[PDB]
């Protein structure tokens, strides 16, 4: 009665998916074959017993290009995912939102919505639809938009979170990313609920400084994103003190209509050696989530004001120590906070200590995950705009989009609404002087 | 599954693609006789990109082998990997190239293009989804220019939504193997521009410079010159043949590298290269890879990037490597060289990483660059064409095969109308 | 002026009305929509219900 | 010294975009808040 | 993933062409070419004595 | 004449079928050889 | 972590650097095959200053060997520690300077400096925090003067905030190996002034003085003369390379050793020096190191400091040793010899103590001295120049290479402009 359908879309997705579902498994026991090595019903949030003792993941990996999903159809977890829940296609989407929301994407939509319906007609109480994608890619920005919109047509006002890889603040692995990103935000600004954002450059540093990994790859990063999906869903899988469901993150975060881009930040992300010298206490873990060097989205939260921050304490966290910490962070005049939000600190205290994947990160008996909606994400939208404009000015790399189904004009309407978004962050910022 | 129809025209294209099939069958574990004997199951996962399956577990390369001289087909059939191609795919005609674009484009070349298209249609409708075509030729000379561009036009007309990569060997300034290289190149670039999607200009000057300065060979010859081109041929088409993190196939390189339809001329490069004396002094890492990729000694065209701003760059790495090094090194190149990159494309460098390296090597990387500096390659051909055309030199047989002065004038005008966009985008 | 010509080219162009193709299997098998019976195509004829 | 650029180049065509979030009460309240926005963002 | 994170990785890596006849080095691994004439000096000596004799 | 070509002859690009033994650089136009005109 | 790009100009500079690299390789425990064979883990702690790591635990020097003749590269490669350098940074030229500053600065130097700058840019790129550059050259002669100073100027253009340490073999009065060494020295001192950060004037005459009288050698060689230089090279850049108390690197020594932006000519000296017949009678302690260091017979330049005022003095001791004795054997000097020291800078002596001593020796020290007496060398070179310039001689093969007449005049003008601010401070 607490199931959560997960639609992983794109390399990033299929890849964060591998990481996410490995943690999911090691947590409930489900071995890389389904058969749980028991000789109880918590697994239902993500798994679905067949009766023969096989637990099948409740997910729909979708990628217009093979390769990524195919390495999952021939690997350790090749017997867990039901073949028809790993829906690949034939041709890619060349980092072109156009061929993801119009041409080579509107063909896989029918089947994916189909599978999503069967994984819904078996749920006794769906909580939402956690969609994982990358703002910067064909399937990531294209299929998600189409999928999100078509979902809204069906599942109407049903929750639909969006863990995403926000464009980088300097690195970037594409030359057309800026475009796809602005186009995506536009088609999902009104169709998505609370889209969480994790920048890669950030995790890269958090892994070189806090997790002692000099040369981090996508897997080190992916596995940390899995710990975040755990805390966000921990309450509806393990017992705690202040449970937090997946319908409250839309209410206790998204303030006004458009604004819906919370940012992620994890706690006790230490590294063995540097854990033999740390009391990882509720306070330490919390103060850390508000340090402008851990925010997993390079966006110095100091150059902006907090709008709503929901903390999620997973582990041995005395309820009193939580109230104490939030108090201390409030006093600190460095951390700011808008006036229209006296109470801006939400708290969820579960009990299951963070799970240790045989790989990296320390065994902590306490850890928090903050999800604030800082107005300091405005810098990011401005940087994305500088980029979109530096190119749209010479209608560069637009032939490809008009070369699929995106009428030139759409590019304008998109950036124009992204400018509206920026003007919104200005209003939600200014404090009534009355 | 996606697949690529390979085409090779002229002596140059035939020999380069022969070395290419040698390289890629070495990668995929295919023996000379066509069967498979390798070591990994990740080699037959995507073998249906270049090899059609036959009876008895045999893999026949999908390639159309076109030439107008009936000796280059014989040499390809008798080469190292000669008993691997289809005998039907050896399409030819007992005639002469005569290193003549008119004789390759309006003559017995046009009398052979129908049989060539029949073979191409066989290999293109023996498919389920075809990514596109990969033609290898030389612009300077016959066949590869004439048959090559005529095949380019008819294949583009028949299949209008498939990617198309042409590896063109373009004439060289200091030495010329044929006299009428500027005529053939001027007549061929006009067909290259408004037909193809990815054109790779490989110059013999840069090939010999890699042979001398980087590799320090004693007697470099055409086997090694085509080996260096097969380098980038293998490097570009690796994400759709072997698994990786952040894959990028032909169309996903073309989208990120072709900002406008006229600009698709690239400068390839492959850079785990070192001499046998400097081999034991190496420190093979991703920063060393970027160091060898971004210098103007490994790039395989005779065009200096110091004379033009980089429009787009793509780096297709091949090896087990950290993505942090790759992202930070591709940022560091852009930051340390600011005036060599255009400002209106922010972060104009694309990254792809495949896991499986080339066999026998820990780690490789291929470079592709669309730059302003493709100026000089078309310009020198334009002044040489103007010099040889003002005095009507070597032209009576060009008009004897059925051409006109206005087609030559249009070819020169379209060479200049390719030069001016890459003039203006090099100056904001 | 090639900037203005390319800008006019991308401004003044209609795109495709692209061809409808649907994929049925997990692998990616494409099938055309009109020729298959999974579309109303021959309902809207001129001889429907009349000789 | 490490000088800073002005505001990043945005389109002069897209600097005239109207609002999509009427979070405030009456209009004079809005400009009187934005006067403090100008003056407090002015340093010291 | 300690292989791409090991401080002692360069002390256990090998050069691409450790010897003149390495079994790893093939056509795909581009560290062994055909124009590098090992037989250059012996070929010149053979040619010179041929010239002499003829 | 002992040349670099005659050493590397069965690996060179532009060498036809070596059916005889003395020179690998003979000419073996037997594969091309259109089927009506062939013995 | 810091790095030092080491560059070598001329035959003399190449031999000096060869002995320097033998000394550093012995000091860090690196065998001629390039790998590590040592006794302590402190050798590998800061080995990433002069060496970069390669495959198989092989450390390669970050040295650029530069010469205009392909005859010194062969000797360095055939030397004992010859198979340790990269084969690529042996930058030679198929020409000859012929003992000519004009042919070092305004001729074939101008296009060989581009290749050297490419190599130096690669070596500086492979360094996260480069401390600077270390050029070894001879002022009197070709290559080292002209190309050396041109390289110094262009490296100053490329990297402004990095220390430039220049070991310069200033020509001697007593014996001459080149007739035109006054012209070369006069043209090189100006570019040493209006560029570098620290210049160490080593003199062949004083090297012979040390090797004949102190070491009591019978037949000294250039190997011994270079050994004396390499000793003070290691003694100067040992605090940044080995741990110790009161460390001092190149920038610290420059800060405490130059009072004024031009006065960066120094007088090195390394003196725990014993004869083989006097080693068993040595009582090596802290006052003996200081007195042999400060005696005016172990200097490495023919500039007798008792004729001038010590503007500033720095000393880098090496070993496990006592700090009152450190401070007291320098306070004793400062108070006992008061007229040889300037009065406007009290306590004008800098102390560094490296802990790890030179191997085979218990305890050592090196010396750097900025003094009024260095003006003796410049008056001597100026008098040689004004003896040879008034007759307009040895000059056609300076003006025919691209120079002008007046260039020598402003070289002499700045050469005597050095005459003022190291005589005014010697006479307050
Ligand atoms: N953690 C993680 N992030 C990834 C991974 N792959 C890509 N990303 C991020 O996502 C961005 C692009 O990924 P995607 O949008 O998913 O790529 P795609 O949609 O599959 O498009 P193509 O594979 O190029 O056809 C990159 O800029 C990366 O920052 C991954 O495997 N793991
Ligand atoms: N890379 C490479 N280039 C070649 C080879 N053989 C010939 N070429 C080039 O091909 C050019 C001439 O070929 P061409 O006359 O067009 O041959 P044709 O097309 O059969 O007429 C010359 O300039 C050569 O540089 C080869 O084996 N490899
Ligand atoms: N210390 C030292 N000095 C040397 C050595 N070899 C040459 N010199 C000096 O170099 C001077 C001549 O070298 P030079 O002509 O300038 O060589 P160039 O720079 O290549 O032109 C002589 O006066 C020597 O004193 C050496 O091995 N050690």
């Amino acid at each position: 009665q607490r199931e959560c359908i997960s639609v992983h879309v794109g390399q990033a997705g299929v890849q964060i998916g591998n990481a996410c579902w490995e943690l999911y498994c090691l947590e409930h026991g489900i071995q890389p074959d389904g058969q749980m090595p028991s000789d109880d019903d918590s697994f239902n949030t993500f798994f679905s017993e067949t009766g023969a003792g096989k637990h099948v993941p409740r997910a729909v990996f979708v990628d217009l290009e093979p390769t990524v999903i195919d390495e999952v159809r021939t690997g350790t977890y090749r017997q867990l995912f039901h073949p028809e829940q790993l829906i690949t296609g034939k041709e890619d989407a060349a980092n072109n939102y156009a061929r993801g929301h119009y041409t080579i994407g509107k063909e896989l939509i029918d089947l994916v919505l189909d599978r999503i319906r069967k994984l819904a007609d078996q749920c006794t109480g769906l909580q939402g639809f956690l969609i994982f994608h990358s703002f910067g890619g064909g399937t990531g920005s294209g299929f998600t938009s189409l999928l999100m919109e078509r979902l809204s047509v069906d599942y109407g006002k049903k929750s639909k979170l969006e863990f995403s890889i926000y464009p980088a603040p300097q690195v970037s692995t594409a030359v057309v990313e800026p475009y796809n990103s602005i186009l995506t935000t536009h088609t999902t600004l009104e169709h998505s609920d609370c889209a969480f954002m994790v920048d890669n450059e950030a995790i890269y540093d958090i892994c070189r400084r806090n997790l002692d990994i000099e040369r981090p790859t996508y897997t080190n990063l992916n596995r940390l994103i899995s710990q975040i999906v755990s805390s966000i869903t921990a309450s509806l899988r393990f017992d705690g003190a202040l449970n937090v469901d997946l319908t409250e993150f839309q209410t206790n975060l998204v303030p006004y209509p458009r604004i819906h881009f919370p940012l992620a930040t994890y706690a006790p992300v230490i590294s063995a050696e540097k854990a033999y010298h740390e009391q990882l206490s509720v306070a330490e873990i919390t103060n850390a989530c508000f340090e402008p060097a851990n925010q997993m989205v390079k966006c110095d939260p100091r150059h902006g004001k907090y709008m709503a921050c929901c903390l999620l304490y997973r582990g041995d966290v005395v309820p009193k120590d939580v109230n104490a910490a939030i108090a201390a962070i409030k006093t600190k005049r460095s951390i700011q906070f808008v006036d229209w939000c006296p109470t801006g600190f939400k708290v969820g205290i579960n009990y299951q200590p963070p799970t240790v994947v045989p790989g990296d990160l320390a065994k902590v008996q306490r850890a928090v995950c903050m999800l604030s909606n800082t107005t300091a994400i405005a810098e990011a939208w401005a940087r994305l705009d500088h980029k979109f404009d530096l190119m749209y000015a010479k209608r560069a790399f637009v032939h490809w989009y008009v070369g699929e189904g995106m009428e030139e004009g759409e590019f304008s309407e998109a950036r124009e609404d992204m400018a509206a978004l920026e003007k919104d962050y200005e209003e939600v910022g200014m404090d009534s002087v009355e | 599954m996606r697949e690529i129809v390979h085409l090779q025209a002229g002596q140059c294209g035939n020999q380069i693609g022969a070395k290419f099939w040698e390289v890629i069958s070495d990668e995929h574990g295919i023996d000379p006789t066509g069967t498979y004997h390798g070591d990994s199951d990740l080699q037959l996962e995507r073998i249906n990109v270049y090899y059609n399956e036959a009876t008895g577990g045999k893999y026949v390369p999908r390639a159309v082998l076109v030439d107008l001289e009936p000796g280059t087909m014989d040499s390809v059939r008798s080469g190292p990997f000669g008993q691997i191609f289809r005998p039907d795919n050896f399409v030819f005609g007992q005639s002469g190239a005569g290193n003549n674009w008119a004789k390759g484009h309006y003559t017995e070349g046009a009398e052979l293009v129908d049989s060539v298209l029949d073979v191409v249609r066989k290999e293109a409708e023996s498919c389920d989804c075809l990514q596109g075509f990969q033609l290898t030729h030389s612009l300077g000379g016959g066949t590869g220019s004439g048959m090559g561009t005529l095949l380019i036009s008819k294949i583009r007309e028949e299949y209008p939504d498939r990617i198309m990569n042409t590896f063109s060997v373009v004439p060289s300034p200091k030495v010329s193997d044929t006299v009428v290289e500027p005529y053939n190149a001027t007549l061929s670039v006009h067909q290259l521009v408004e037909n193809t999607d990815e054109t790779y200009c490989i110059d013999n000057e840069a090939l010999y410079d890699i042979c001398f300065r980087t590799l320090k060979l004693t007697t470099p010859t055409y086997g090694d010159l085509n080996h260096l081109v097969s380098a980038t041929m293998s490097g570009v088409t690796t994400c759709l043949r072997f698994p990786g993190q952040l894959n990028a196939d032909l169309r996903k390189l073309a989208v990120n590298m072709v900002p406008f339809p006229r600009l698709h001329f690239f400068m390839p490069g492959f850079a785990p290269l070192t001499s046998r004396g400097s081999q034991q002094y190496r420190a093979l890492t991703v920063p060393e890879l970027t160091q060898q990729m971004f210098d103007a000694k490994n790039m395989m065209a005779a065009c200096d990037p110091r004379h033009g701003r980089y429009l787009t760059v793509a780096a297709v790495f091949r090896g087990r490597m950290s993505m942090k090094e790759v992202d930070e090194q591709m940022l560091n190149v852009q930051n340390k060289n600011s005036s060599y990159f255009v400002e209106w494309i922010p972060n104009n460098v694309k990254t792809a990483v495949c896991d499986i390296p080339p066999r026998g090597l820990k780690m490789s990387a291929t470079f592709i660059g669309n730059s302003t500096a493709i100026q000089e390659l078309f310009k020198r051909i334009s002044e040489q064409f103007t010099a040889m055309f003002r005095r009507k030199a070597f032209l009576h047989w060009y008009t004897g095969e059925g051409m006109d002065e206005m087609e030559f004038t249009e070819a020169e005008s379209n060479m200049n109308d390719l030069g001016n966009p890459v003039v203006t985008r090099g100056a904001c | 002026n090639f900037i203005n010509t390319n800008a006019a080219n991308v401004i003044m162009g209609v795109a495709k009305k692209p061809k409808p193709v649907y994929v049925d299997k997990r692998t990616g098998d494409k099938h055309d929509l009109e020729t298959s019976g999974l579309v109303p195509k021959y309902i809207n004829k001129k001889d429907y219900g009349v000789t | 010294p490490p000088v800073r650029l002005d505001a990043l180049w945005h389109m002069p065509h897209f600097q005239k975009v109207g609002p999509h979030l009427d979070t405030f009460p009456t209009e004079a309240d809005r400009q009187r808040a934005f006067k403090a926005h100008r003056e407090e963002c002015a340093v010291r | 993933e300690f292989d791409l994170s090991d401080p002692l990785a360069l002390k256990k890596d090998l050069p691409a062409r450790q010897s003149d006849n390495d079994a790893r080095n093939t056509v795909s691994g581009m560290q062994k070419f055909m124009g590098e004439d090992l037989n250059f000096h012996q070929r010149r000596k053979f040619q010179e004595e041929q010239n002499r004799e003829w | 004449p002992e040349t670099f070509w005659i050493q590397r002859a069965p690996q060179l690009p532009g060498v036809s079928n070596i059916r005889t033994l003395d020179t690998p650089f003979r000419k073996n136009c037997s594969f091309s050889t259109p089927v009506p005109l062939s013995l």
